[PDB]
């Protein structure tokens, strides 16, 4: 779970 | 409209119980996480969805979106769910169903 | 969300729409497994109510997106409609969702997890973005 | 409304509905006469929106309803953003609206009327029954 | 969902902008006028439409949905814009358009 | 303005 195939890419 | 079309994100901290009373007062109960009041917010059609953290290189689920500001105000917390204080009622309902 | 920005595209695969029977968007919620949702009992989410996983742009149509029913919705019994505790209700779909590189599961916390004050979380949502 | 009641339908002929363009409804609006229709500034009315005049049931498709183009959009230029007063927007429709039993306008007071602490008034529209 | 395919209405009285205060205090102003906190409530969508009042056998707008409680507290008064304060703007963008 | 043809019912 938890480990998205696509990354997510926060500013922050 | 105000209405996204995609998906959108936003980081913001978790704060403690006794902080989020500050502004909410005995509307926090113990079955609650605030998180926010740092310059973004939830707002209308947010609610049901997650609030995520990591842990060990994954994204765990610690909020539910629950309720907030009157107008989407960045200053005030967010209110969501708090999953550790349900999440043995969702690890039951799944074993039995 | 007001000040968040845009997501990339199925970066966040375990965030479903909630669909009312006319279409609406009405709700978020977060899969937790190919058969169950996780969103909020305020919802009222009925078995009328449809869970569309592997979306990103509300205004796309495209056979890639899920559109799966519910078979039952379980809301947690001590939800309090005044004060909105215990805030969640869980949704058992009719069929299984296909998982793939952007339909997944997230993350389930125990009960005895520490999320510390002052730590950076994410939140998610195609929820307004101006009052 | 939360623990209102169904309107005749008909009975509240000013009252439209503000659609996106994906179609989605994201809020209410009066018509003030066949050619401008009032709302409130925090809506975000952009000209790519669209009014919905005559409408009772939204999952009904044998209504006889009116979908309306906007040509300009008058937001309050007073509105505060962090207050939220002066809460006010206008459209100025691309073509008029077609009055008819179910479609018509709201009066307007004057700047002077004063309605008393206690009158009992009424609030219509589709938003959610129930948080 | 808890969203009505068909429109709804309530009745629910007028306050002065005095004793909305007791509710929501420095966030009542000039151009607002609040109603209800008597069993009913403005909620999620409902933005944006009319609050009105009869007066000579007609029907005339005097609020438009603008803001209220959090969770539609039926205990709190919705927060409409006042139209008597905003009318003349109106008038004089009608007459000159 | 503000006469339905249709008379609300309150």
């Amino acid at each position: 779970c938890g480990v998205p195939a696509i990354q997510p890419v926060l500013s922050g | 409209a105000n209405t996204p079309d995609r998906l959108q994100q936003a980081s913001l901290p978790l704060l403690s119980n006794t902080n989020c009373k500050k502004y909410w007062g005995t509307k926090i109960k113990d079955a609650m996480i605030c998180a926010g009041a740092s310059g973004v917010s939830s707002c209308m059609g947010d609610s049901g969805g997650p609030l995520v953290c990591k842990k060990n290189g994954a994204w765990t689920l610690v909020g539910i979106v629950s309720w907030g500001s009157s107008t989407c105000s960045t200053s005030t917390p967010g209110v969501y769910a708090r999953v550790t204080a349900l999440v043995n009622w969702v690890q039951q309902t799944l074993a039995a169903n | 969300i007001v000040n968040g920005e845009e997501a990339v595209p199925g970066s966040w695969p375990w965030q479903v729409s909630l669909q009312d029977k006319t279409g609406f968007h009405f709700c978020g919620g977060s899969l937790i497994n190919e058969n169950w949702v996780v969103t909020a009992a305020h919802c009222g989410v009925t078995t009328s109510d449809v869970v569309v996983a592997g979306e990103f742009d509300q205004g796309s149509s495209s056979e890639k997106i899920q559109k799966l029913k519910i078979a039952k919705v379980f809301k947690n019994s001590k939800y309090n409609s005044l004060t909105i505790n215990n805030d969640i209700t869980l949704l058992k779909l009719s069929t299984a969702a296909s998982f793939s590189q952007t339909v997944s599961a997230v993350c389930l916390p125990s009960a005895s997890d520490d999320f510390a004050a002052g730590t950076t979380c994410v939140t998610t949502g195609w929820g307004l973005t101006r009052y």
